[PDB]
């Protein structure tokens, strides 16, 4: 049974998502797409921060814990939130028009190899196959951000208490509202997707470190990307 | 060390 509190949490996370996700940048053009896609990701980081600030209990963390959680999660949340614009019709992110339509070729021209891109595309396909409710999608984004196992977290106990309330809200939603048999081990498959995102984060960091030790490539980034993903 | 993040969090 979904408590008043649990429904309040879902309503809040749905509105936060609606306020910060909508399918100004340098134009789309092996690195030709890095200016455009670095701008897109930079913008997307700002929106992830916007979403995070509206997660019930996130405000009650120290500024230091908020920073470490957003630094560690930002790329995972961007990959995860991108699933809504992703289409299996052509393995592309279709943000409206052919201008802002991104296939394997496009996202392969921002200095990352198929060693990131191929798992990234397979992750989007896997996530489409789960066919999540938007309620489940936004809880998963919130659980992704507020995880007590991120490096540097000071108050793990408060982060864990917040993530446990979100997790309990998700498990309860799945049992009460997700149709069986689609609900069977759905919580476990969602947590596995979070593990896939940590793996994608690891591969991204490794490629980011290499790419961004080429100053000509670092030059094409944004100040926010350099602050969040590092120098 | 993260003034842009800090600013966006405010
Ligand atoms: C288009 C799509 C969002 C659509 C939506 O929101 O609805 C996003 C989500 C994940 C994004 C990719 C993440 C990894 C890197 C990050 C910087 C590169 C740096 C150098 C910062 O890592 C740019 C290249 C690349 C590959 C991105 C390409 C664009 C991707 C696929």
């Amino acid at each position: 049974k979904l408590s008043e509190e649990q429904q309040h949490i879902i309503a809040i996370l749905l509105d936060a998502h609606h306020k910060t996700y909508d399918p100004d940048f340098r134009p789309p053009v092996p690195l030709s797409m890095l200016p455009h896609l670095a701008d897109l990701v930079s913008y997307s980081i700002q929106k992830v921060i916007g979403f995070a600030k509206m997660i019930p209990g996130f405000r009650d963390l120290t500024s230091d814990d908020q920073i470490v959680l957003l630094k560690s999660s930002a790329i995972e949340v961007i990959m995860l939130r991108s699933n809504q614009s992703f289409t299996m019709d052509d393995m592309s992110w279709d943000c409206g028009s052919q201008d802002y339509k991104y296939d394997v070729t496009d996202v392969s021209k921002a200095g990352h190899t198929l060693e990131l891109i191929e798992p990234l595309i397979k992750f989007q396909v896997g996530l489409k196959k789960l066919n999540l409710h938007e309620e489940e999608h936004v809880l998963l984004m919130a659980i992704c951000i507020v995880s007590p196992d991120r490096p540097g977290v000071q108050d793990a106990k408060l982060v864990e208490a917040i993530q446990d309330r979100l997790s309990n809200t998700l498990q309860t939603y799945i049992r009460c509202r997700h149709p069986p048999p689609g609900s069977h081990q759905l919580y476990a498959k969602m947590i596995q997707k979070l593990a896939d995102l940590r793996s994608l984060n690891e591969e991204h960091s490794k490629q980011y470190r290499s790419l961004s030790f080429q100053p000509e490539n670092s030059m094409k980034l944004t100040p926010l990307v350099l602050e969040v993903f590092g120098n | 060390n993260h003034p842009m993040l800090m600013n966006l969090l405010k």
